[PDB]
């Protein structure tokens, strides 16, 4: 199994908290691969982070999913945009 | 003279996170006002180092070693003095002898038959002196001899107010001995945990001796029993990592980051900058490493008639 | 398969010498493997003669066989030779060569493999 | 300089019964350098157990080793009619090796 | 006398001038191939440190000293790294090492638990146990001696004569040099387009004064393009500053 990794970040001064997207993967594929010497990125702690929301571009970890609507801030893909709010 | 004193006492250790310590100069070149990305063996940021405390204690094992580990001591009394490296201590495998008593710095690689515990600690009750100098017995074929200036020593010993903080990372590359060292006399506090800050590690002994390090001891400084003062020393292990290093205009390292700590640091070193703006950034890929090896070749095991062809009448 | 082979029974005459071989295609001499030689007479207890090391070439003989037997091992041809001299009627018996299945550093304390033996008789 | 005696000298038991045999020496104590063998008429001897602690290739669990001292013992749970043969005890540790005299079992 | 295979000596060559003319002038030097350099350009470069390794091996195993070679002497006795820089010299020495009565003072490993990484240090001669059972004391069954002695006699044909071997290894131009070649210095010229040759560096430019502070273990300066632009004069230790015409 192979793929891509993207990082969702607000400005560095604004905060130091991020969200990570796994491109084009069913969200149950990555939790299995959480073991030492098994993933190229070594920061597998994040995979067991915040609640996972599955999208058409892959599930993103570390950001929650509200159901109201705002203006797009950071475009995720297929009708989803992330933002830094209260 | 040496004594089989034995009567060793041991206590459970502690754990402490090393914040940012353990950064040294990778190469022998002068760069200024740049950002340089280097892959090498480093101490990972926010790693867990094993803290040890000495009052009524006696420890001298080998440091679990892979051509380099990190060792940081907070002291005032200047207990640790010299270096003795050896794999069998049998006068067959040439053993090190690095000695700096007051001002001399003698390096000698020679076959040695040492004692059980080469100790300079024990001699004349409270008082300290350079006793047990002849820890070795025979010096048949000694290769290298060299004299240089010593470290910043402390006269006699002082209990408490441990201003001095010595950091040593041990290795040696291509035979070049490299015990990188940094001695800062800045501890305005109790020992407690390791301090917070940044400081590089110049190679203090970058010298062509030649042999490598795999099992050794560090020399700690009547002939039985002692009541020493308080001291603390910390042990940490290195791993292969990629670091981004910043040089200021004066040519010295100011700040650094490691790629493989957090996604934030990952994109920081992908963009080759210390600040990232709001957005979405693509970074290293996502692979799964193989877990084992399998080999399947055909079952038959005969001998191909090669000598008949090659050595016929 | 993993089994040793040997020559056939032989008949000799007094005042002569023989060479006995245990070249086997079912076993690899390699460098750690060693083999011993045993002799079986007609309804008699087995007696140990000697065993030799392929790698270091060291031998080990009986206290009474330092005058008429020589043991040598050739790794290139993967064989073991004994030169036997002074063959009387008491030396007519069946010879066996034994060597454990020992490849590289892995092998046990017993000689599992066993040659069928050659019947040497001298009149 | 080692002499081995195997006991009992002869046996005659019903097939399928449990039997046990022993061998004795006079030299130093060793348990891991002892091997047991069976030789059949017209066939080379075959190995049964080595070192009194492990089995060879293809050896069924019938042969069980025992003994912790200088004595060496072997036990057979059932006497299937093909096992009627002679047993040999062999040591390795000491001066040049020497076998035993052999124990023959009868029907 | 040269040391055994398993105790190769490592000699210090530093703070002197090396002339390779006499080295390459010896008639019986045959297996002389160099990897990182060319053998005729050893007299014009400065090396930071030079090491020499001496051992005597059989003729059939001289080919095992090339880097990356696999075998039985290149796994338990002496292994060269894959990034080797320097070169080896080998020549027959059947005249001296061999003896009429038999010389048996050359040894080498026969068994080992595992192979050895390049140059990693050891001598221990403890017994090696083939079987799973632990063996101690002396030799016997499934526990042997890991040493065998060479037999060097004139009766042996080609392929068994002793072959004296020496290996030279050295880094290249990343530290204050100590071993140099025979060359003649001159007077330094300031603020003039010249053709400098500073301890191995050939370039063109004008040399000025610089204020940047070099630590005692540094000799070269570099910039973003990774080209040298500040060098320290060997003879007199001020810091210059290289800029093109
Ligand atoms: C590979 C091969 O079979 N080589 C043989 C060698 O074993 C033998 O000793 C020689 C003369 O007997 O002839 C050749
Ligand atoms: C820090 O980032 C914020 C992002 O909104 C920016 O407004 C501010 O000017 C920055 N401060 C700096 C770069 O010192
Ligand atoms: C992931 O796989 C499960 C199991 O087959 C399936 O039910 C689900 O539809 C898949 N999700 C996506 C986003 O493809
Ligand atoms: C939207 O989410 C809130 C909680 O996050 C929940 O109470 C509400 O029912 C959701 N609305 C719909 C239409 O599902
Ligand atoms: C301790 O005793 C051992 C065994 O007698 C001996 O080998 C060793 O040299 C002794 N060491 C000292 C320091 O007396
Ligand atoms: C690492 O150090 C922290 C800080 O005290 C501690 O809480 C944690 O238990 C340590 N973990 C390990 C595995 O030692
Ligand atoms: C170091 O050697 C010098 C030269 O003899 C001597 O003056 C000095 O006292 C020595 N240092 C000691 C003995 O601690
Ligand atoms: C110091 O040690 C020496 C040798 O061990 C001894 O002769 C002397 O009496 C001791 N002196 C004191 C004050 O302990």
């Amino acid at each position: 199994s192979f793929g891509g990794v993207s990082v969702i970040t607000p400005g560095t001064n604004t905060s130091n908290q991020v969200a990570v997207l796994y491109q084009g993967v069913n969200c149950t594929e990555v939790p299995v691969a959480i073991h030492a010497d098994q993933l190229t990125p070594t920061w597998r702690v994040y995979s067991t982070g915040s609640n996972v929301f599955q999208t058409r571009a892959g599930c993103l970890i570390g950001a929650e999913y509200v159901n109201n609507s705002y203006e797009c801030d950071i475009p995720i893909g297929a009708g989803i945009c992330a933002s830094y709010q209260t | 003279q040496c004594v089989n004193l034995t009567t060793r006492t041991q206590l459970p250790p502690a754990y402490t996170n090393s914040f940012t310590r353990g950064v040294y100069y990778p190469d022998k070149v002068f760069r200024s006002s740049v950002l340089h990305s280097t892959q090498d063996l480093f101490l990972p940021f926010f790693s867990n180092v094993t803290w040890f405390h000495v009052i009524k204690r006696f420890d001298n094992p080998v440091l679990p070693f892979n051509d380099g580990v990190y060792f940081a001591s907070i002291e005032k009394s200047n207990i640790i003095r010299g270096w003795i490296f050896g794999t069998t201590l049998d006068s067959k495998t040439q053993s090190l002898l690095i000695v700096n008593n007051a001002t001399n710095v003698v390096i000698k690689v020679c076959e040695f038959q040492f004692c059980n515990d080469p100790f300079l600690d024990h001699k004349n009750n409270k008082s300290w002196m350079e006793s047990e100098f002849r820890v070795y017995s025979s010096a048949n074929n000694c290769t290298f001899e060299y004299v240089s200036q010593p470290f910043l020593m402390d006269l006699e010993g002082k209990q408490g107010n441990f201003k001095n903080l010595r950091e040593f990372v041990f290795k040696n590359i291509d035979g070049y001995f490299k015990i990188y060292s940094k001695h800062t006399p800045i501890l305005v506090r109790e020992p407690e945990d390791l301090p917070q800050g940044f400081s590089a590690l110049e190679p203090l002994v970058d010298l062509p001796i030649g042999i490598n390090i795999t099992r050794f001891q560090t020399l700690l400084a009547s002939s039985s029993g002692w009541t020493a003062g308080a001291a603390a020393y910390y042990v940490g292990y290195l791993q292969p990592r990629t670091f981004l290093l910043k040089y200021n205009e004066n040519g010295t390292i100011t700040d650094a980051v490691d790629c493989a700590l957090d996604p934030l640091s990952e994109t920081k070193c992908t963009l080759k900058s210390f600040t990232v703006e709001k957005g979405i950034y693509q970074t290293s890929n996502f692979r799964v490493q193989p877990t084992e090896s399998i080999v399947r070749f055909p079952n038959i095991t005969n001998l191909c008639p090669f000598d008949e062809v090659f050595n016929a009448t | 398969q993993m089994q040793l082979v040997q020559s056939g029974p032989e008949v000799k005459k007094p005042g002569t010498s023989v060479k006995v071989s245990c070249k086997a295609s079912g076993f690899t001499f390699t460098d750690v493997s060693s083999l011993q030689w045993v002799r079986q007479a007609r309804g008699q207890r087995l007696e140990w003669i000697g065993w030799t090391v392929v790698g270091t070439g060291n031998t080990n003989y009986a206290p009474r066989f330092q005058e008429r037997v020589t043991i040598t091992t050739d790794k290139s041809t993967s064989t073991a030779y004994m030169e036997l001299s002074s063959l009387r009627s008491e030396d007519t018996a069946v010879y066996y060569c034994a060597a454990p299945f020992c490849s590289e550093t892995s092998c046990s304390d017993g000689f599992d493999l066993w040659g069928q033996g050659t019947k040497v008789t001298v009149s | 300089e080692i002499v081995l005696t195997q006991s009992p000298g002869t046996l005659s038991l019903s097939p399928g019964d449990r039997a046990t045999l022993s061998c004795r020496a006079s030299q130093s104590v060793r348990i891991s350098y002892l091997a047991w063998y069976q030789q059949k008429p017209g066939q080379a001897p075959r190995l049964l157990i080595s070192g009194s602690s492990s089995r060879a290739t293809g050896i069924p669990d019938r042969f069980s080793a025992s003994g912790s001292g200088t004595d060496f013992t072997l036990t057979i749970s059932r006497l299937e009619p093909e096992d009627f043969a002679v047993y040999y005890c062999q040591q390795y540790a000491n001066s040049p090796w020497t076998f035993g005299q052999g124990t023959k079992v009868e029907v | 006398r040269f040391a055994s295979v398993y105790a190769w000596n490592r000699k210090r060559i530093s703070n002197c001038v090396a002339d390779y003319s006499v080295l390459y002038n010896l008639a019986p030097f045959f297996t002389f191939k160099c990897y990182g350099v060319s053998p005729t350009k050893l007299n014009d470069l400065c090396f930071t440190n030079v090491y020499a390794d001496s051992f005597v091996i059989r003729g059939d195993e001289v080919r095992q000293i090339a880097p990356g070679q696999t075998g039985n002497i290149a796994d338990y006795n002496y292994k060269l790294p894959d990034d080797f820089t320097g070169c080896v010299i080998a020549w027959n020495s059947n005249k001296l090492d061999s003896k009429v009565s038999g010389n048996y003072n050359y040894l080498y490993r026969l068994f080992r638990k595992s192979n050895l990484k390049p140059f990693e240090r050891d001598i221990s001669t403890e017994i090696y146990q083939a079987g799973n059972k632990p063996c101690n004391g002396v030799a016997g069954f499934n526990c042997y001696f890991p040493l065998r002695s060479y037999s060097f006699r004139p009766t042996y044909g080609v392929g068994h004569q002793p072959y004296r071997v020496v290996v030279l290894s050295f880094e290249l131009l990343h530290a204050p040099a100590t071993v140099c070649g025979p060359k003649k210095s001159t007077n330094l010229v300031k603020n003039k387009c010249v053709n400098f040759n500073f301890n191995g560096l050939k370039g063109t430019g004008v040399l000025t004064e610089s204020n940047k502070k070099f630590l005692p273990f540094q000799q070269f300066g570099r910039d973003i393009a990774d080209t040298t632009d500040a060098v320290r004069d060997p003879q007199t230790l001020e810091i210059l500053d290289i800029t093109p015409c």
